[PDB]
RNA sequence: AGUAACUGACGCUGAGGAGCGAAAGCGUGGGGAGCGAACAGGAUUAGAUACCCUGGUAGUCCACGCCGUAAACGGUGGGUACUAGGUGUGGGUUUCCUUCCUUGGGAUCCGUGCCGUAGCUAACGCAUUAAGUACCCCGCCUGGGGAGUACGGCCGCAAGG
RNA sequence: CGGCCAACUACGUGCCAGCAGCCGCGGUAAUACGUAGGGUCCGAGCGUUGUCCGGAAUUACUGGGCGUAAAGAGCUCGUAGGUGGUUUGUCGCGUUGUUCGUGAAAACUCACAGCUUAACUGUGGGCGUGCGGGCGAUACGGGCAGACUAGAGUACUGCAG
């Protein structure tokens, strides 16, 4: 039950003694819609073979995306070969305000109301890595309190707890209203 | 020559933290002594000590690392550098890591952090971010 | 818990291993002093990790964790040959052909070809053709039994904790780490201790320290083999 | 350069006590003696371009020291200039 | 870098000095 | 480099400004063995204003001035603090054995090389002599040609900058 | 009505006629040129021009760079300027809290009301990011009067070039 987003198809061709040696590459992203995404680069001689090989590589590169409700915790800015992305949280009811390659990763993780920007290279491959690096630089409310050796409320702000606390109650009741 | 001992206090800590050093020896000063107090209370370092040396005193800062050998400081940044002084009014204060990271602000009431200035309504000159 | 007596550790010697040109440590507890140009391995830090590793394998093997056999350096091959044969396990002596645990979709069919050729040989297909093919048939059979020996019984998505020749098979330990069940080794003093969760200080050239260490773990995994 | 006795004569006569060697009085008095000797050398070795640079690195220092005396005290700055014969 | 950029600028330099040489006496006339 | 005797922040950078600045080149006066732009022939070639060969003048040299530009390159501005090491080499100091010399080893200060972590880079690669981590001050960049050209101005005997 | 970019086929000529914001479509068979048939976006409106902002983090304070892509002056000395080791005493200029006066209406906000709804109109807060007074505060920068020796500079003894 993962949504799959193909973001690029490029036909690369090595030149050999008799001509060229064309081949295809794909950059599909696989995401579960709740905060686990992975990227995958599959190269093959045919596009349906390339899209497939990218997929099996993607499913094995999953990693948790720390969410509060349906939006990331704090502003962040990661980097890749030359890509720069500016993930920043937003209030509920905003939509995924992101560009070309950043949308695919963000809409596969399941973040819903986030602001982004692409401040560097505009490649499909590099921007995908840049947003992944920015998402890996993310923290958690209970994790930071663990590092600094303090109770949670002395570290994270009151508004951050309210949003986190509310998300528990809304998710819990709808879960027990569909299971019980 | 040296133009910002507050800056080298932070860059010694950043270099030493990345290299997994366990002690950092710095020249001692009243301003640097007070900053180390805030880092200890907010829980970013373990302990600090003011000893003596050939000509003056000396600060040693016992750094803290996690039980699985992970860092306790995600980074440090100097804000108000010489040649561009950054003062924050009491109603527009900076917010590091959204609300998780913390800042050090030098105001008339003493070296206070980000949350303390909001609870007391005073403002002053920003010094640095630690998160 | 020391199986070998404390005084006989002094008679055995624990101050060997390398010179001051190829030391690459990052821990200031594993450096005692510097004399003779040879660093001093601390016995206290050796026995602490020895007991911790002894307990961890004890918990692992009682529940049913597996560790397989490997070895390539010239002062450890003949040691494990006796131990493996007594315990019945096979061993690999020459080649950890790089990319064997990740590439089980290629080396598995090699185990099929051997069993296809072995079943071909048990049938008695000898002289229907030239003998050059059968000469190379036994050459690759011996090559496969020389390079891949312990893979005969597993069929169980292996667990790997043993590491041999850390420094010179530095990419053989990576291929284990892509699916990295925790690993142990006899510490090469030029190898970074932090990467391996149980860096056991030993000697990278001495057969006495090589054989005794793998004999201790071989006995430890044996008691858990008996008490299944 | 200056012999040890040549310096010891200038040092005592200009210094503020029987021990000083780094007072601004002592250094300006020493540098002025070195400069007057060097520019006597450059009057017959016109092309000594590398030794003229050493002359320039000393006059720059002497002006640097003289500026310190004038800042810390005007009376002691005038007393040094007149006793040595400089202009600024 | 590459030498093509240098011999691209070198030709404009070489051509211009030729122009000054050819018009050396005429320039000193209209310069009065 | 050693001793810390001496003053007690006197530091750093530095718009304009000033000095120094390979080679070629200019002026006045000397000098000129070899080498030699220009210039003659000889040869190769379809053609040789060239490579090759035989000759040869300014120059190359000295004294006093001028010019002020080079791939004037580590193509890397100056100062300061921190961040694993291994091996060479050039200066100055000293403990462990002493033959009582020194490549005996040990430690520390200052240069100069090769390799190699963390980190950085588009990559090549840099990596305690950073292109790593930070602070201060200056110069410079903003698509390629037109063009570092024209016009105006400053400097220069001129070439020209 | 190609990708951007919401919307595709037949027919008439084929380097012509033409289209065209960029890549680019027309060398007698085109989703891109005229013609019809369908389709999308709007709608008393729809397109093209001219101008500005945006995307352009493409003058970057927020928010960039200089080894090889454009970018470190050929190198030093130094004027104005910028910048400032440890510490004690003091002022309150910068900095900061509160208070008073202003910051005139409309405008853009928020709330409410009235035009049959809206456009439009009215009432009350917010704003008016600042300026001039009084009352504190003294952590930082700074002015003043001091104090140290770790920076910098002298001294003495050697040393290499």
């Amino acid at each position: 039950n993962y949504i799959e987003r193909v973001v690029s198809i490029n036909r690369v061709s090595k030149v050999v003694k008799g001509g060229r040696r064309f081949s295809f590459t794909a950059l599909v992203i696989v995401g579960d819609g709740k905060g686990m995404v992975g990227v995958g680069y599959g190269k093959a001689k045919e596009v349906p073979a390339a899209i497939a090989k990218g997929v099996e590589e993607a499913r094995k590169n999953f990693f948790r995306v720390p969410l509060i409700g349906s939006t990331i915790t704090h502003p962040v800015q990661g980097e890749a070969a030359a890509g720069v992305v500016m993930l920043r949280p937003a209030s509920p009811g905003t939509g995924v305000i992101a560009g070309g390659a950043a949308r695919a990763v963000l809409e596969c993780a399941g973040v819903h109301d986030i602001l982004a920007k692409s401040l560097g290279s505009d490649n499909a491959i590099n921007v995908v890595h840049a947003t992944v690096a920015a998402l890996k630089l993310l923290q958690r409310p209970e994790e930071v309190a663990a590092r600094r050796g303090l109770p949670i409320e002395d570290v994270a702000p009151a508004g951050m707890l309210k949003a986190r606390r509310e998300s528990e109650a809304l998710a819990a009741a709808a879960a027990r209203e569909g299971s019980a | 020559t040296m133009t910002d001992p507050i800056a080298d206090f932070l860059t010694r800590l950043r270099n030493a933290n990345s290299a997994y050093h366990d002690e950092v020896t710095l020249p001692h000063s009243k301003l640097k002594a007070n900053i180390a107090e805030i880092l200890k209370r907010e829980g970013y370092i373990s302990d600090y000590r003011t000893e003596d040396a050939r000509v003056g005193k000396s600060l040693v800062v016992q750094l803290k690392y996690g039980p699985s050998r992970e860092r306790s400081i995600a980074g440090l940044r100097r804000v108000s550098k010489p040649g561009l002084r950054v003062y924050a009014k009491s109603t527009n204060l900076p917010r590091v890591l959204g609300g998780l990271g913390v800042a050090i602000i030098s105001t008339s009431s003493g070296l206070l952090t980000d949350r303390q200035a909001a609870r007391q309504g005073v403002g002053g000159e920003v010094l640095a971010y630690v998160w | 818990m020391a199986v070998v007596t404390m005084k006989q550790l002094l008679d055995s010697g624990a101050h060997f291993g390398h010179q001051t040109r190829r030391w690459n440590p990052k821990m200031k507890r594993f450096i005692f002093t510097d004399r003779n140009g040879i660093y001093i391995i601390d016995l206290q830090q050796t026995l602490t990790y020895i007991d911790k590793a002894y307990e961890f394998v004890k918990e692992t093997v009682a529940h049913g964790g597996t560790v397989l056999f490997v070895g390539t350096k010239k002062q450890a091959q003949e040691s494990i040959a006796e131990e493996a044969t007594r315990v019945g396990m096979p061993y690999v002596n020459q080649r950890w052909l790089g990319g064997m645990l990740t590439n089980f979709s290629t080396v598995h069919k090699r185990l099929q070809r051997l069993k296809e050729l072995e079943a071909m040989e048990q049938t008695g297909g000898f002289e229907g053709r030239t003998k050059k093919e059968i000469l190379m048939l036994t050459r690759e059979k011996n090559k496969l039994e020389r390079s891949l020996g312990g893979i005969r019984d597993m069929q169980k998505v292996p667990s790997a904790v043993w590491v041999v020749d850390t420094n010179k098979e530095h990419i053989a330990v990576g291929e284990a780490r892509k699916l990295g069940i925790p690993v142990i080794a006899i510490l090469d003093t030029n190898c970074d201790p932090d990467v391996v969760d149980y860096p056991i200080p030993g000697n990278d050239d001495a057969i006495r320290s090589a054989a005794l260490l793998t004999k201790v773990i071989a006995s430890a995994v044996a008691e858990g083999l008996q008490a299944r | 350069a200056l012999t040890a006795e040549q310096k010891k004569e200038i040092l005592g006569q200009y210094g503020l006590h029987d021990t000083d060697t780094g007072s601004p009085e002592a250094q300006v008095a020493l540098l002025t003696k070195r400069i007057q000797d060097l520019t006597e050398h450059l009057k017959v070795h016109k092309h000594d371009h590398h030794s003229r640079r050493g002359l320039l690195l000393l006059v720059g220092r002497r002006r640097r020291l003289l500026k310190y005396v004038a800042q810390v005290d005007v009376a002691r700055y005038r007393s040094l200039i007149e006793r040595l014969g400089l202009r600024r | 870098g590459s030498v093509i950029k240098k011999r691209r600028k070198r030709m404009s330099k070489k051509k211009h000095r030729k122009l000054l040489r050819r018009t050396r006496v005429q320039r000193r006339k209209l310069g009065k």
